[PDB]
């Protein structure tokens, strides 16, 4: 058969963790509750700026950018995840910086998101600045009769290379 | 401790003052003949310090002299025609002073005092660059120093007064000088990537002797000579690590891909091989047998023209010297330790804050998983539309647009409105028109 | 591994968790019986060596930790 | 003190704007003064110098619309054109992830423009693909063919136009009239003629001047240059022969060892490769590569102590990282050292200069919350990576793993579509949406699912089950 | 007597945090959490004129305090981005008395980083500035035949012709009495100057001008003598009275338990063996750990 | 003096079924020095543009 091998390193590891094995487990211990603290501290500031692309109110949205030069087509796939319930009422609206990427429709609604199917939206972005510049670009998908958004993404664009 | 370099005495040379490459010597120049060295470093600021350090403390400063011109390249070697103990070399850019650091002694440990004597001096005409030293010729018992300049002339002294001085032929900016005593040539690197090797007597006589096209222009040439079996040349340059025979061709060489500011190739192990030395700017010593590493070092500062010597009964100290004022003695650090986590039973986790945190941030997140109006006012009368927008709390980074339809077409379409304070209005004004 | 990491009260709930999701093991009471008698009580492990008789029986070194856990209680 | 030895000196120690600083003083008190002029000049050439070796970004172009390789379908195991996918992580349909991201990794290469288009811009190269792989002095103002004749000025000249402004026709033009001027016997000019001649695309041409350059003088570089030259042609077994003469001439060098073991690891053959990197090692012992690729295939193949050695040594020699540090922590914890584990993710994420190494760190913390039990921690982090990086494929498939653990189907069918949908060369989307709906029923979706999962992994075996149950159910 | 600036103390009490009267606080931070000890408890940063001092801020108690004479290295790292605010980081290598110390310092909240920006400064303001508070031999103090003087410091008494009872015909040499400390250089090779600062002096009396050292640089007893007694016992009554309203209200010059166990920057280590010559490498090498040797620590 | 007795025989899988496969822990590739200082190059400039 093909069972491993071990060397030195293993059998004084071992040796070790025979001889200070109450030391190991309760720094552990101690490190999977900081871990615990930290990763639901990272999770609730994300619900707050609501910044999970996948996140009843069943969604799940993630942009795509495609193409070099000035302009770049980026397309958003959404999706409606559920049993059987359509989403109605629902927009996309965009975040970027006004001096570097020219949007066309900054702001469109969304057509009735049937549960299983992948609808791409697409865009133009273009980069305005001379010189290569890439500023990221924030999308957010919310109700027409709230203002919290319900989920958002975020695209880092790439360089122009323009002329 | 594996891998750095543990310290020995150590010090900060001053407030904000600046070295270079020839500052840090360290020999006898108290001619006390007992094998232990003392440490000497010259600025460019001007003050000239010796030590004699034990392993902080006050009494280990020597002196700390102060001489109004700037200094370059301090060195210690038998600079005086009559007698054969070593003297201190101190170049300022348009001067040169012999001294003797005479050190005489009081009833206590901080009871004797240090007297430097100027024993000579040159006025220089061109403004020196760098300088080497050493028997020129074949004489012995005496050290000859040639002085560089940074307009390539290179002029000698012949221990007492001015012997002479030739232009280098083609230098532009002025490169690493050495002499080599096995050979009686001076070699240098000029500013052409030409490593040239010139007999002295040719040049006493003003013409290369040989050539060599490195690919890089060198920052350190430093001949080493303690081996007397086959003679090699060290060639220091900013990408690579040549070391050259004595005919002027490559004996081995190293494509080092860091960046290399000082090395020293010191004592030696094998037969015929030479273990060196190179400091990163990256804060690494190497110690390469002659092209392998043996063995390597974090050090804390980026190491200015780095010296091994016997200090204080310990043989093969490395003393760094930066150029913003730190130095330190330092030896290597052979002690593998142990890779586990700290057992500290004193510093435990306070559960209560944390647990109290955590069942925060779980109530908000069980919890989720079950500020301004706009208006606007189309005119009566291309129809003239106002939206004014109005917050309650202070906003930021507000964005205003307006979408109606293909066919008609807008004079403004985005409005951005920075920080605003609570209750505040803003009014836009555009103009809607059919296009189509 | 509660028992030889330094923590006895949660061993203690741990049997406790044991003994209420387990119903044909005595192996569970015989060790939460060793676990209470070394403990000093001796008291409670009459009560896990009174329950694993109860539940019962082929393991060669459960069968003398039965007899010897028995003779000296 | 004085401007030009001041300045001279601050060259010297490597400072670069203090140098430039004195000069352009020293420049403009005096119009006719040279020595400062190519002293600025070098600084700022050095300011932003790149030895040229380890610069082979081909990009896009390069890779489809130029055809060098003479042979079109040559032997397999002769062109550059281990651990199976279901242990080590893949980036293309094979191409398992190395240690050591250099920026002259290709890494596989698409087919067509549209394929290299339609992917993501850095998944061929370390970098974001591209189309094409007041001011000191204006270059169209001076004669080229009287700086040609000093060349104390043509040398560093050169160095400034090439590095610097990187004008390779101009550079060019300096460094054949230098060449006419020393009559062709300097090595130094004829390799940067092969420069200009390389970065201008003409391989042959430069092939002349790097093997006339050999003649002259052997040089590690010249040896490099030549070995990109060959493998710009593809052709590994002249650049394996190449390197084996140059350490004929050089018998211990690391960079020429280290070529050898990049050419055997691209031609995917470890078990050579890892004799070369351990050659390395017993030269240097400090290699970043050498340690990295031989600590990532010793936690691949079921030795995590033995990576934490060699990762730990990179630790010991003041390397620090979010990437080590991270590597420090997934070798602590499947080495079964849980008191170094966690506190090494710590610093990971401290030091994490991205929104991609950040969302890695959380995806690998999800992998240990996921090992120690937990479910929900493991979810918390697997949805911290998609927050920080929303095209994390990994994320979404242990995600949807997660969730359909939980029960809810058609959350699962819905991530798994995304991560196959972002990356397609990975095997375990596909197959886990195969099997869902074939546990629910949908044979078409989980034939068109598991033939991709194949076309993925070609040599699984769920898959081969899924495939023969799935063509016996259509008859 | 002043520890402040000279040791890294944990578990400190709630006095020795208080600002020595020299002392004097300049910047603060709130929500600075300690790493390096994995207790992901938050606390407070103190910038203090000697010394930083971190404390729980929920348990005060368990604290840090780190001089500036035992500092090597600062470091302020600056990472974590977009995904929150662009936080700091603080990096502190510290060296008391041959034990290597390492503590980090993160600031939680992203919106208020700059204090990590002036530790920096004043660290910088408490090295260029050592001639205040430390006592050093034959240093560069003379200018062509006067004293070079600190920023906060001025003559009183200035006298000829003060001999030194530390050495036998090197003696004679002008006295120099300052406000912050006092010297005596030599008036032949004048670099045999001795510069005591009031920090560092613990008692001057008459046994002759004997000084005594504060039990830091030694006991280095210093002895001058003078012309006819009557000048004498006046520089005697005025450095007495000049020390006391010195020592009244410090000026420092700075110008603007298992608790150690889990903070060495080594790890596991507080220890150097014995430095040794090594045959293999030519160089002065720690000593080798009974067994190991060179070429099996070098490979991996 | 009593030690715990330990079950000498573990858990046997006795059917293979299957379950959905996770994707596995990804080591972060190290980075040369020319890609560093490349995109510290790339970055610089994009400061000194935000900084001018």
């Amino acid at each position: 058969l093909n069972v491993p091998r071990k060397t030195r390193l293993y059998v004084d590891q071992t040796l070790r963790e025979r001889e200070a094995g109450t030391a190991m487990h309760r720094t552990f211990q101690a490190d999977l509750y900081l871990l615990r603290l930290r990763a639901a501290r990272a999770y609730v500031q994300a619900l707050e700026s609501s910044l999970s692309p996948v996140s009843r109110e069943p969604l799940k949205l993630h942009a795509v950018v495609q193409g070099l030069g000035p302009t770049f087509k980026l397309t958003l796939h959404l999706q409606n995840t559920s049993t059987a319930r359509p989403i109605l009422g629902l927009v996309v609206c965009f975040l970027y910086n006004e001096v570097l990427y020219a949007l066309p429709r900054a702001f469109f609604k969304v057509p009735l998101l049937v549960p299983g199917l992948n609808y791409p939206l697409e865009t133009f972005v273009k980069s305005l600045s001379d010189k290569g510049i890439s500023d990221i670009i924030k999308v957010l998908v919310l109700r027409e009769g709230q203002s919290t958004p319900l989920l958002s993404a975020h695209i880092n664009m790439p360089m122009s290379e323009g002329l | 401790s594996l891998f750095k370099a543990r310290d020995w005495w150590s010090t900060v040379l001053g407030d904000k003052e600046e070295f270079d490459q020839g500052c840090l010597c360290l020999a006898d120049v108290d001619n006390t003949g007992n094998g232990q060295d003392k440490i000497i470093v010259g600025s460019f600021m001007g003050y000239l310090r010796i030590f004699n350090p034990h392993p902080a403390q006050a009494e280990d400063l020597l002196l700390e002299v102060h001489l109004r011109d700037p200094i370059l390249q301090v060195e210690v070697g038998k600079f005086v025609s009559g007698t054969e103990m070593l003297h201190l070399a101190v170049l300022h850019s348009r001067k040169l002073c012999v001294y003797s650091v005479s050190g005489t002694l009081g009833n206590v440990e901080h009871g004797n005092q240090y007297q430097i004597k100027l024993m000579y001096e040159h006025n220089l005409q061109r403004t020196a660059c760098n300088m080497t030293y050493g028997s020129f010729g074949g004489v012995k018992g005496r050290d000859l120093i040639c002085i560089q300049s940074v307009d390539g002339m290179l002029m000698v002294f012949e221990q007492e007064s001015y012997a002479f001085g030739r232009f280098l032929p083609g230098s532009l900016l002025p490169g690493p000088l050495a002499y080599s005593s096995r050979t009686d040539s001076f070699i240098t690197v000029s500013s052409c990537h030409q490593v040239e090797s010139y007999k002295y007597q040719v040049l006493a006589f003003a013409v290369v002797d040989w050539t060599l096209n490195i690919g890089e222009q060198a920052i350190d040439i430093c001949i080493v000579s303690f081996i007397q079996s086959a003679s090699s040349v060290f060639v220091l340059g900013e990408r690579n690590f040549f070391c050259l025979k004595d005919n002027g061709q490559i004996q081995f060489m190293k494509k080092l891909d860091y960046s290399p500011s000082c090395f020293l190739p010191y004592c030696s192990v094998s037969e015929g091989t030479i273990n060196t030395l190179i400091g990163n700017h990256n804060n690494m010593l190497h110690i390469y047998q002659d092209v392998t590493l043996k063995w390597a070092t974090q050090l804390p500062h980026v190491p200015v023209a780095v010296r091994v010597g016997c200090l204080h009964d310990l043989k093969g100290v490395i003393v760094t010297l930066s150029d913003d004022g730190h130095l330190q003695c330092s030896y290597l650090g052979t002690d593998p330790s142990l890779f586990q986590a700290p057992k500290v039973e004193s510093r435990e986790l306070n559960y209560d804050e944390l647990d109290m945190e955590l069942k925060e941030l779980q109530k908000v997140i069980k919890n989720v998983n079950k500020d301004l109006k706009v208006s606007a006012m189309v005119s009566p009368n291309s129809v003239t539309v106002k939206v004014t927008l109005k917050n309650r709390v202070a906003l930021q980074k507000i964005k205003l647009s307006i979408y109606v339809q293909p066919p008609l077409v807008l004079t403004g379409d985005q409005f951005t409105f920075e920080f605003m304070a609570p209750e505040m209005t803003r009014t836009v004004g555009f103009s809607v028109y059919l296009k189509g | 591994a509660l028992t030889n990491l330094e923590d006895s009260e949660n061993a203690k709930r741990a049997y406790e968790e044991a003994v209420r999701l387990d119903k044909c093991n005595p192996l569970v009471n015989l060790n939460y019986a060793v676990l209470l008698y070394n403990q000093g009580e001796k008291r409670d492990a009459l009560a896990q060596y009174q329950e694993m008789e109860k539940k019962v029986s082929s393991s060669l070194e459960f069968d003398p930790e039965m007899v010897e856990v028995a003779q000296k209680l | 003190m004085e401007p030009l030895l001041l300045a001279w000196s601050y060259f010297r120690r490597r400072r670069f704007q203090l140098c430039a600083d004195l000069c352009t003083q020293m420049l403009e008190k005096s119009p006719c003064d040279q020595a400062a002029w190519i002293l600025k000049a070098r600084a700022l050439t050095e300011m932003v110098y790149v030895d040229e070796i380890d610069v082979d970004e081909e990009g896009i172009a390069e890779m489809i619309l130029d055809e060098n390789a003479i042979a079109q379908v040559p032997r397999p195991g002769t062109s550059l054109k281990g651990p199976s996918p279901a242990v080590r992580p893949v980036t293309q349909a094979g191409r398992p992830i190395t240690g050591f991201l250099r920026p002259s990794t290709q890494s596989g290469r698409p087919g067509t423009i549209e394929q290299a288009i339609k992917t993501p811009r850095t998944a061929y190269t370390a970098r974001p693909i591209a189309s094409s792989s007041g001011p000191f002095i204006n270059l169209s103002r001076l004669n080229l063919a009287k700086y040609a004749q000093k060349p104390k000025l043509a040398k560093a000249l050169f160095e400034y136009i090439f590095h610097h402004e990187n004008d390779v026709k101009t550079a060019l033009d300096l460094a054949a009239l230098s060449t006419e001027h020393s009559q062709y016997k300097d090595w130094w000019w004829k390799v940067q003629i092969g420069k200009c001649y390389y970065r201008l695309g003409l391989y042959r041409e430069a092939e002349k001047q790097f093997k006339s350059a050999l003649k002259q003088q052997e040089m590690v570089d010249t040896f490099l240059y030549l070995a990109k030259v060959y493998i710009s042609l593809d052709q590994p077994l002249t650049a394996l022969n190449l390197f084996k003469q140059g350490l004929d001439k050089f018998p211990g060098e690391v960079t020429l060892l280290c070529g050898i073991a990049r050419i055997y690891e691209e031609m995917n053959n470890i078990s050579s490769a890892t004799e070369y990197y351990k050659e390395v090692l017993k030269q240097d012992n400090t290699h970043v590569e050498a340690i990295a690729c031989i600590g990532s295939n010793h936690f691949y193949t079921d030795q995590p102590e033995v990576a934490l050695r060699f990762y730990r040594r990179l630790l010991q020699m003041g390397v620090y990282n979010c990437q080590l540090f991270n590597n420090l922590g997934l070798c602590c914890f499947y080495a079964q050292q849980y008191d170094m584990t966690l506190t090494s993710f710590e610093r990971a994420l401290s030091l994490a200069e991205n929104e991609e190494e950040v969302a890695d760190v959380w995806y690998n913390l999800g992998h240990v919350a996921v090992g120690t039990g937990d479910t929900n921690l493991a979810h918390q982090c697997f949805r911290l990576a998609l927050v920080s990086n929303n095209q994390h494929a990994e994320a979404y498939n242990n995600l949807a793993v997660l969730e359909m653990r939980r029960g809810h189907v058609e959350q699962a069918k819905a991530l798994l579509q995304t991560a196959s949908s972002l990356a397609p060369h990975m095997y375990e989307p596909h197959f886990n949406f195969a099997t869902i709906s074939d546990k629910i029923g949908d044979l078409q979706r989980s034939y068109a699912a598991a033939k991709k999962s194949e076309a993925a992994f070609p040599d699984h075996v769920d898959t081969q089950h899924l495939i023969k149950q799935l063509e016996q159910h259509f008859a | 007597a002043l520890w402040e600036d000279r040791d890294v103390r944990f578990d400190v009490s709630s006095q020795q945090m208080k600002t020595r009267p020299g002392e004097v606080l300049i910047d603060c931070l709130d929500s600075v959490e300690d790493t390096k000890g994995n207790n992901g408890d938050r606390g407070r940063l103190l910038v203090t004129n000697l010394r930083i001092v971190w404390h729980s801020l929920a348990l005060p108690r368990v604290n840090l305090s780190i001089g500036y004479n035992c500092i090597l290295n600062i470091t302020t790292r600056t990472a974590n981005s977009k995904l929150r605010g662009q936080t700091e980081a603080l990096y502190v290598l510290t060296k008391c008395n041959s034990t290597r110390f390492e503590f980090i310092f993160t600031n939680l909240v992203p919106g208020s980083p700059r204090l990590y920006t002036s530790l920096i400064a004043v660290h910088r303001a408490y090295e260029t500035s050592k001639m205040y508070r430390d006592f050093k031999l034959r240093s560069a103090l003379i200018q062509n035949k006067q004293l070079r003087l600190l920023p906060q410091e001025n003559v009183y008494n200035k006298i000829n012709g003060v001999w030194n009872l530390s050495s036998d015909q090197g003696n004679l040499g002008t006295f120099f009495i300052t406000n912050v400390r006092i010297v005596w250089h030599a008036n032949m090779n004048d670099s045999f100057n001795v510069s005591i600062p009031y920090l560092q002096i613990r008692s001057v009396k008459i046994r002759a001008l004997v000084i005594e050292s504060s039990q830091q640089s030694g006991g280095y007893v210093l002895g001058f003598k003078i012309d006819p007694v009557e000048k004498l016992q006046e520089s005697v009554k005025e450095i007495n009275s000049l020390h006391k309203v010195y020592s009244a209200n410090p000026i420092f010059g700075v110008d603007y338990t298992d608790a150690f166990v889990a903070y060495f920057a080594d790890g596991n280590k507080q220890q150097d063996r014995e430095p040794v010559f090594s045959e293999e490498l030519g160089l002065a090498i720690e000593k080798l750990k009974d067994g190991f040797t060179l070429q099996g620590l070098w490979e991996v | 003096m009593f030690r715990e007795v330990l079950p000498k025989q573990g858990q046997l899988y006795v059917e293979d079924i299957t379950t959905m496969v996770l994707c596995k822990p990804k080591l972060l590739p190290l980075k040369s020095l020319t890609l560093e200082k490349l995109e510290k190059m790339q970055q610089a400039a994009q400061d000194t543009i935000h900084q001018q």
